[PDB]
């Protein structure tokens, strides 16, 4: 009972949620936030 | 003496230990004198270990512990009343007054945390004390006074 | 599962593939502490016998294994990020890198937030990093991640607690197992019916 | 100082105890010593909460009241009979 109709219309996963959670972030690296802190 | 020490790291039992230690200072006794008057610090830690203080000073005061008496002793024998006291800060002025002891043994370390879950009790009394009168805070500042450095302690024991 | 197979840190022999039976160990050591509960990580690496000595070696990893079992937390954010540029050269390590730091930093706000329902975020300021606003924004993360199980004020400045699993999250776990094992029925009865 | 009691002051409770407010968490301390029980009192509010220590399910309380709401509910009936034939005794 194949629908068709609308073809007109780990690993490498799991951890993506993750990374794309900090993906624009981690730029720091972690020891630029130590660095931050030492500023602070 | 290894046999003392390695039966008194395990932790089950310290009482032969202690039979181990004075094998050893007795052996030790005129043909090693330096090396006695290690194990006799170390018979000693084991009374007070044993949750037995009060025989400590009666081992010093014996004839063959005479021979060795001397500020070692003394630092031993403060620690033992501390824990018959049952009084953390009595532990801590013998821990404070003699440096040199301190540094061989760490085993006394462990019987200070065994102390403060002794003053568990008395907690339990500040936590009672919202149950009688809460006073400041009931689980830090109230507690035996003393330094606000007493929360950790309580942290650790709540993991 | 890798920290788990690297229980055999008594029988590692000298195999090729470690470059030294010290390089295992550290290995299992900063595995082990990510999967590894308390419980566990007293009894199998804090109190283990064979990684006590190879520990020894390594002051840093001494310090780092020791500080979380510590609660020494200041101690071990700076150590983390020694680890951080250890595990990015390192190879075979550097793909997780970055889900090793975050879990750790996750796995370090929820120990210290479990003792107490109520903490100033000075409080975890002076525990940790002295800056206030960067533990505050990690907090928001992770809470928003559903990670840190706590619920965050402002101006109060105070961090609560969120509910316990058998206080009130059995009813919870009873239907998150039962929406799964319901839908299956649904489906099934349709086939057979007809 | 059990009693049924709910919001009877902590400090009037010291006082009744005969023993100073100031020293009171001590002289309470005797009661711990005591350890009679945990009846509860609220300090931060000043009064002493003693009217029930530890708050197990209600349970007996429904089945305590319905047990005898029901029981003097018969027993009301059984002495109307009674009354009704004497009414009917003079009818």
């Amino acid at each position: 009972m194949s629908e068709k109709k609308q073809p007109v219309d780990e690993d490498n996963w799991d951890d993506d949620n993750v990374e794309d959670d900090f993906s624009n972030q981690l730029r720091a690296e972690l020891e630029k936030h130590g660095y931050k802190m030492e500023t602070s | 003496m290894q046999s003392g020490i390695i039966h008194a790291a395990e932790e089950k039992d310290w009482k032969t230990a202690y039979s181990y230690f004075y094998e050893a200072f007795e052996g030790y006794d005129s043909i090693d004198s330096p090396k006695a008057i290690t194990s006799l610090k170390y018979m000693l830690l084991c009374k007070i270990m044993l949750n037995t203080p009060e025989d400590v000073q009666a081992l010093v005061s014996g004839k063959l512990a005479l021979r060795y008496a001397g500020r070692q002793t003394e630092a031993l024998k403060c620690v033992a009343q501390a824990s018959k006291n049952r009084s953390l800060a009595d532990f801590e002025k013998a821990l404070t007054d003699y440096r040199a002891e301190l540094r061989d043994d760490p085993i006394i370390s462990t019987h200070l945390a065994k102390l403060y879950d002794n003053l568990l009790e008395q907690n339990l009394i500040r936590v009672i004390e919202p149950f009688s009168r809460v006073q400041i805070e009931h689980i830090s500042s109230l507690i035996k006074l003393s330094k606000a450095d007493v929360e950790r302690k309580l942290s650790q024991m709540i993991l | 599962q890798a920290a788990e197979l690297f229980l055999d840190t008594v029988s590692t022999f000298t195999s090729y593939e470690l470059m030294d039976y010290k390089t295992f160990v550290t290995y299992t050591v900063y595995v082990s502490m990510i999967a590894l509960e308390r419980p566990d990580l007293r009894e199998k690496v804090i109190k283990g016998a064979e990684i006590l000595e190879v520990l020894h070696s390594l002051p840093a990893v001494r310090q780092y294994l020791f500080s979380l079992y510590e609660c020494r937390y200041s101690v071990f954010f700076q150590s983390l990020a020694v680890v951080e540029q250890e595990m990015k050269k390192d190879w075979l390590f550097a793909p997780h890198y970055r889900y090793y730091v975050r879990e750790m930093r996750i796995h370090a706000y929820s120990q210290l937030l479990e003792s107490y329902r109520s903490l100033t975020l000075g409080y975890m300021a002076e525990a940790f990093g002295v800056g206030v606003e960067f533990i505050d924004q990690e907090l928001s993360r992770f809470i928003a991640a559903g990670r840190l199980h706590c619920k965050i004020d402002k101006v109060n400045e105070i961090v609560e607690t969120n509910r316990p699993d058998s206080k009130n999250w059995q009813y919870q776990e009873t239907i998150k197992k039962g929406d799964l094992l319901l839908n299956r029925v649904q489906k099934l009865s349709r086939v057979i019916n007809m | 100082m059990a009693k049924y009691y709910t919001r009877i002051t902590m400090k009037r409770m010291a006082q009744l105890l005969d023993l100073s407010v100031d020293e009171s968490e001590a002289f309470l301390s005797n009661l711990v010593v005591n350890k009679t029980i945990f009846a509860k009192v609220d300090r931060l509010a000043g009064i002493i909460n003693f009217q029930r220590p530890k708050d197990p399910n209600n349970l007996l309380n429904d089945w305590s009241q319905k047990l005898n709401s029901l029981m003097s509910l018969v027993n009301k009936t059984t002495h109307l009979i009674a009354k009704e034939e004497m009414i009917h005794n003079l009818q």
